[PDB]
């Protein structure tokens, strides 16, 4: 997984697979359902799909997961956040930690 | 340095079932079948006489060519083998009682 | 010169530029982003696979 | 384009013969009265595209087969096979067979 | 909501070489991109139909071969028996057609000897051309079937000697769009289809849905037969 | 499964554009350009053909 | 020509509780691709249900999302909750209404209070709010039927909370494509089906729901009735 030259990652996505992921959560200022409040990861894919709603625009998100730190410890991340359509469309891959 | 393997790749393009021109191009396909000796090319002023896939027979008009033999024979290459395995292979354009010329393909 | 191009684009009822709406041949909705087509010629280089 | 020579060789002449020795009789359809193949057949990777034997004698297998071949009373060779056959992989149709024969004969 | 709508095939317009435009009217409202879609990818791959998959020309034993006065090699002509469409009945499945002149002109796909439920649709398809007067006969072998992709395939078995191969081209689809329609409550599906000639629209495309029909069925059940 | 055009026409290959500006070589997008050009062009003849020939 | 191919295995899988996943393979090459499209787009947009509409909490006095109410949520945390109600209306009734007004000593809220319109069944118990016990409370959302997707052109009009309306219920589809064969044939098709309601129906029937309804849509063109015969 990581160079024995270094301790750098050796896996990286590196040419087309950047490029989806640099779009998709890159953000647009006025864009259509700008402002709009998804409880969910499916909540966003449901919106997503229909066509009602862009990529690029900003959303509130719920989250409610558990995240490790430096030292082990395990605090539990909560709220509503300030998000973009297509990053949400992203926590779904996200591991737990 | 592109150029320079865009150059050296279509020396290495295997020749195709049917042939189809580019439709963009320089000008400069026609001078490269040409100074080769891939195509049949006419040397007297004439009209087809008779064709098929195996020859042409070309009736010389004598009053503009030479004291020519009066008819010209071209026989045509029918699925020879290449240096590289390939298949070289002729194939005639001209119809019967068509009015070619000196140099014509 | 690309001013011909353009000219020569127009005569054929397209745009000034290479760029077309596209289909997602699988759904059928289009992408967004309009595609570049067009008509490049290719050739087949004697590297086959069939002798490697 | 594959090529079969006919050698002179030492302790016994070579001949294209379609003879060929305990050859299966199937294997031995595609191929006309002399031994080569007929031009338009498709042969397959590893036919007999010509057929030429040359001699070989002083068997002397190992007691095993001493053990096992008077259960059949095997035959005895006094001529071996160096008949071309096809390589392996490829295939395709005959278009072309040329003869070249003994020279001064 | 007693607002049930069922929509029915039709034929508006049909325009150009062999294009037309199928409509299906009254659509249930978000249902119809799904038809359009299912349409255009069933019609463009699981359509059957019928093709030249075997020749036998008469003086020629390969297709690297030559007849004399004739313009073409057999290469080249058995690269003009790909582009005959034919029309073939019911239940013949299969059949051997003939061809047979003495003329000196242009041979074509009119020059079929007229057996019963065959029928060439385009007449004037260059086949061979004889520059002199000879004699030209050869014998087409016509099947059934579908583009089952390139690997898994017929290998075409052959039986007398001067027996050449052709790969057919089964579908009679060449190029499909779609679109849809609003009109309040319910929409408008416009399908164009253009075909090569042995097969008519509205056949098509009803064909397209049953097999569409027959594939949905097996989710009515969640059992195997 | 090919994209496709408006009117139905599949596409023949699909090229990636991540090659082109990082390697100099833009006449193979002016190829593109120009090959359009000429594909429309030898439409607008098509159309006339079957019509009025 | 050859007879072309059915599924033949089927194997379900229920993973969460409300959430199941369906295999069919040996599907014929490029079938999964139009068979779960077509599932998907008719599950997700065109069954028919109840929603939650909007959501107006102080008679109209809350109007923005930071606006303090007197309990441990904010008022983003309220509307998403109440949102995610499983309501379902009776066979002949338009629109329903639940109302939460509230007050007295710092309870736990749950959909076992909210007296309901004529109507409405909410059929199940999700958390609501925590009260703080101090001033009063008024939540009421408004409640529909339909089908489709209608979104939202406002997220605040004058007096209520404009939501989505969804009607579906089916949250959650998700088709994959994988590889089969049956002898020889090795480019078949093996489709993966990935279905999650919010309970006012099991999954297995609501596959059989848009499937039959796919199939109406070809009553005039198609004989399905022995079509299915099998």
């Amino acid at each position: 997984i990581l160079s024995p030259a270094s301790g750098q990652p050796i896996i990286t996505p590196t040419q087309d697979i950047v490029l989806g992921l640099y779009y998709i959560t890159r953000e647009k200022e006025g864009a259509r359902g700008e402002g709009k409040l998804f409880s969910s990861y499916e909540d966003v894919s449901r919106a997503y799909n229909s066509g009602t709603i862009d990529i690029h625009a900003k959303i509130k998100l719920r989250i409610d997961r558990q995240v490790f730190d430096t030292k082990g410890n395990t605090y539990n991340e909560k709220g509503v956040v300030n998000t973009t359509v297509g990053r949400a469309l992203l926590l779904n891959i996200l591991p737990e930690g | 340095n592109r150029v320079l393997m865009g150059a050296n790749m279509q020396r290495q393009a295997v020749p195709t079932l049917k042939s189809e021109k580019p439709l963009v191009g320089t000008g400069m396909e026609k001078i490269v079948a040409r100074d080769s000796g891939n195509c049949i090319i006419a040397r007297n002023v004439g009209e087809v006489a008779e064709v098929d896939s195996n020859r042409i027979v070309i009736k010389v008009d004598t009053e503009k060519s030479q004291t020519s033999n009066l008819v010209d024979i071209y026989s045509l290459t029918k699925f020879k083998r290449s240096n590289k395995n390939t298949c070289i292979n002729q194939r005639p354009i001209v119809n019967v009682g068509d009015k070619v010329e000196a140099g014509d393909i | 010169k690309e001013e011909d191009i353009k000219s020569l684009l127009k005569i054929g009822g397209f745009a000034t530029n290479g760029q077309m709406k596209l289909f997602d041949g699988r759904t059928g909705k289009p992408f967004d982003r309009h595609v570049t087509v067009g008509y490049m010629y290719m050739l087949k280089l004697d590297h086959l696979v069939d002798d490697k | 384009e594959f090529t079969c020579v006919a050698r002179d060789t030492k302790l016994g002449p070579e001949e294209i013969t379609a003879d060929i020795p305990n050859v299966s009789e199937s294997s031995l359809a595609k191929l006309d009265e002399s031994g080569i193949v007929h031009i338009g057949a498709n042969v397959e990777a590893g036919d007999i595209l010509v057929a030429k034997i040359t001699p070989k004698a002083e068997q002397q297998l190992t007691p095993e087969e001493r053990l096992l071949r008077a259960i059949f009373n095997e035959k005895a060779s006094n001529v071996v096979d160096s008949s071309l056959r096809m390589p392996s992989g490829t295939s395709g149709t005959v278009i072309n067979v040329q003869v070249f024969e003994n020279d001064k004969g | 909501s007693k607002l049930e709508f069922v929509p029915n095939i039709q034929l508006k317009e049909d325009l150009g070489a062999f294009s037309y435009k199928v409509q299906l009217s009254p659509v249930e409202k978000g249902m119809a991109h799904i038809l359009g879609n299912s349409i255009r990818r069933v019609l463009l791959s699981s359509l059957s139909g019928a093709s030249i998959i075997k020749v036998n020309i008469a003086n020629v034993l390969h297709e690297y071969s030559t007849l004399e006065d004739v313009k073409e090699d057999v290469v080249e002509i058995v690269s003009n028996l790909k582009k005959v469409a034919i029309k073939l009945d019911t239940g013949i499945d299969r059949l051997d057609l003939e061809l047979s002149v003495n003329k000196s002109g242009v041979v074509s796909a009119g020059d079929f000897k007229t057996t019963q439920g065959v029928e060439i649709i385009n007449k004037d398809q260059p086949i061979a051309t004889l520059t002199n007067q000879r004699a030209f006969s050869l014998t087409a072998t016509v099947s059934v079937g579908r583009n089952v992709g390139i690997l898994s395939a017929i290998p075409t078995e052959l039986e007398r000697v001067g027996d050449i191969a052709v790969d057919a081209d089964f579908n009679p689809i060449k190029r499909v769009a779609f679109e849809v329609f609003d009109n309040g409550d319910s929409e408008t599906l416009e399908v164009f289809v253009k075909t090569n000639g042995t097969i008519e629209p509205l056949a098509a495309v009803t064909k397209a849905l049953e097999y569409f029909c027959e594939q949905i069925s097996v989710f009515v059940s969640l059992r195997v037969p | 499964d090919m994209p496709y055009m408006e009117d139905g026409t599949p596409v023949d290959v699909c090229l990636n554009p991540l090659g082109i500006p990082s390697r100099m070589n833009i006449g193979q997008i002016l190829e593109a350009h120009l090959g359009l050009a000429s594909y429309g062009l030898g439409k607008k003849i098509e159309k006339t053909l079957e019509k009025t020939r | 020509l050859e007879n072309l191919l059915h599924p033949t295995n089927i194997k379900i899988d229920e993973y969460a509780k409300n959430a199941t996943k369906f295999s069919f393979e040996a599907l014929e090459r490029g079938v999964g691709y139009t068979l779960g499209f077509a599932l998907k787009q008719t599950m997700l947009y065109s069954i028919a249900g109840a929603c939650v509409t909007s959501i107006k909490i102080n008679d109209g006095k809350v109007t923005s999302l930071e606006d303090v109410i007197p309990c441990d949520e904010t008022v983003a945390d309220i509307i998403l909750n109440v949102k995610s109600l499983s309501v379902t209306l009776a066979e002949d009734v338009e629109t329903g209404t639940i109302t939460f007004e509230l007050s007295g000593s710092e309870e736990e809220i749950f959909s076992e209070e909210a007296k309901l319109s004529e109507g409405l069944a909410i059929t199940e118990e999700v958390f609501i709010c925590s009260y703080n016990g101090g001033k009063k409370l008024k939540i009421e959302a408004k409640v529909e039927k339909g089908v489709g997707f209608r979104p939202a052109q406002d997220n605040f009009k004058d007096g209520e909370f404009l939501l989505d309306a969804t009607f579906s219920p089916v949250v959650f589809c998700d088709f994959e494509i994988k590889d089969a064969r049956v002898g020889r044939r090795t480019d078949l098709d093996k489709l993966e089906l990935n279905i999650k309601t919010n309970g006012n129906v099991n999954c297995e029937e609501a596959l059989r729901l848009a499937a039959t309804k796919i199939q109406n849509q070809l009553r005039n063109i198609v004989d399905i009735e022995e079509i299915n015969k099998g």
